[PDB]
């Protein structure tokens, strides 16, 4: 699971929308599964079929986790400063001297 | 063609403020450099009047010339005097155009031409080196146990005069004997100043190399140079007014660049 900036609020519960699994033939849907009408049998013009949708939940930590962010979104134009000598100021001062 | 003139420099009076002329007078290599970038050229004169360009001595005219730094009192003020003369016209409006702190009063150009014929009593001082090539450059005395290792080296060492006299009748004998060569004579000579003069000259070298061209990458080096000084005067009688003018155009001794020049 991604993260855009470092100090960002993160949803600790991730809602899951899942279809209906017929575990055995003749299974009836649980009495919390709302019907969504997103199932096309043709496309143009739109004719549709309904489907069963089961709510599900996911808290972070057991299988899902945050990802590495990096990628600094702060520009602030770069510029070095304050170099007395690493090894190449002693030798380069004399050239124009 | 005498172009005798003066350059009265600004000695300070506070060794807490920076003093440019006083520091400049302590190094005769830079003294010669300062006196020599004057009358620079007409090659790039029409380009810039502001003396803001990368320096290169090749653009400057390589005419040998002379100067001498001395001290005098006019009537009420000590001020060190620099006397110069050259075959080219004076144009000190560019050598000091951004270093006006080097100067005290604006410089003045005079016109003078000599005439002495023979045997008058109206002559002046002189500056020279006491430089002689050594009779016995003894085999390079080395160090470690105060020993002698080397073979020979012809060096222009200082003049080793006698040990039972003083140099106001030893160097006096020296230039009295030297005078009939250069076309004059000395009836009296008393020295005023003697000693050493020091300087420093930089040597460009080359050790490192560059990966895409020739060896631009390179280091610095300095070397010292020393000379023996003699400032003295005399009431002199010129032998002939036909060969002494060459001596008045070259000077007794030819340090030239390093101070010791002609009779003044």
């Amino acid at each position: 699971l991604q993260k855009r900036w470092h100090n960002e609020p993160l949803p600790q519960i991730l809602p899951c929308v899942m279809d209906w699994i017929p575990g055995y033939d003749g299974e009836h849907a649980p009495d919390d599964a709302e019907i969504h009408y997103d199932l096309p049998v043709s496309f143009q013009p739109p004719r549709h079929l309904p489907r069963f949708v089961i709510r599900r939940e996911l808290v972070v930590g057991e299988d899902v986790q945050v990802s590495r962010e990096t990628g600094t979104s702060v520009w602030r134009p770069k510029g070095t400063r304050a170099d007395y000598n690493n090894s190449e100021y002693k030798k380069v001062r004399a050239e124009r001297l | 063609m005498i172009y005798l003139s003066r350059l009265l420099i600004d000695t300070g009076g506070n060794p807490d403020r920076p003093r440019p002329g006083r520091k400049w007078l302590d190094n005769i290599y830079n003294v010669h450099r300062r006196l020599s970038m004057a009358f620079p050229s007409g090659l790039r004169r029409e380009q810039d009047p502001h003396f803001l360009k990368p320096f290169s001595p090749n653009d400057f005219q390589k005419t040998p010339f002379l100067f001498r730094v001395d001290n005098n009192i006019d009537g009420n003020d000590k001020r060190a005097i620099i006397i110069v003369q050259s075959v080219l016209e004076p144009d000190w409006d560019y050598c000091f155009q951004n270093a006006l702190d080097f100067l005290a009063a604006p410089p003045e150009t005079k016109e003078y031409n000599p005439e002495f014929k023979a045997g008058q009593l109206l002559r002046f001082r002189l500056r020279v080196n006491a430089s002689v090539r050594r009779h016995i450059p003894e085999m390079v005395q080395q160090d470690g146990q105060t020993i002698e290792t080397g073979k020979i080296l012809h060096k222009r060492v200082s003049l080793t005069w006698d040990a039972s006299s003083t140099p106001d009748q030893a160097l006096a004998d020296w230039l009295a004997a030297k005078s009939p060569k250069l076309g004059f004579t000395l009836q009296r000579c008393e020295l005023l100043q003697l000693g050493w003069v020091y300087g420093s000259k930089p040597e460009p070298k080359n050790v490192k190399v560059k990966e895409q061209g020739q060896g631009y990458w390179r280091e610095h080096k300095y070397n010292p140079l020393r000379f023996r000084a003699a400032l003295l005067e005399g009431v002199l009688e010129v032998d002939d007014p036909k060969l002494f003018l060459k001596t008045l155009s070259s000077g007794i001794g030819k340090a030239k660049s390093f101070g010791f020049g002609l009779l003044s």
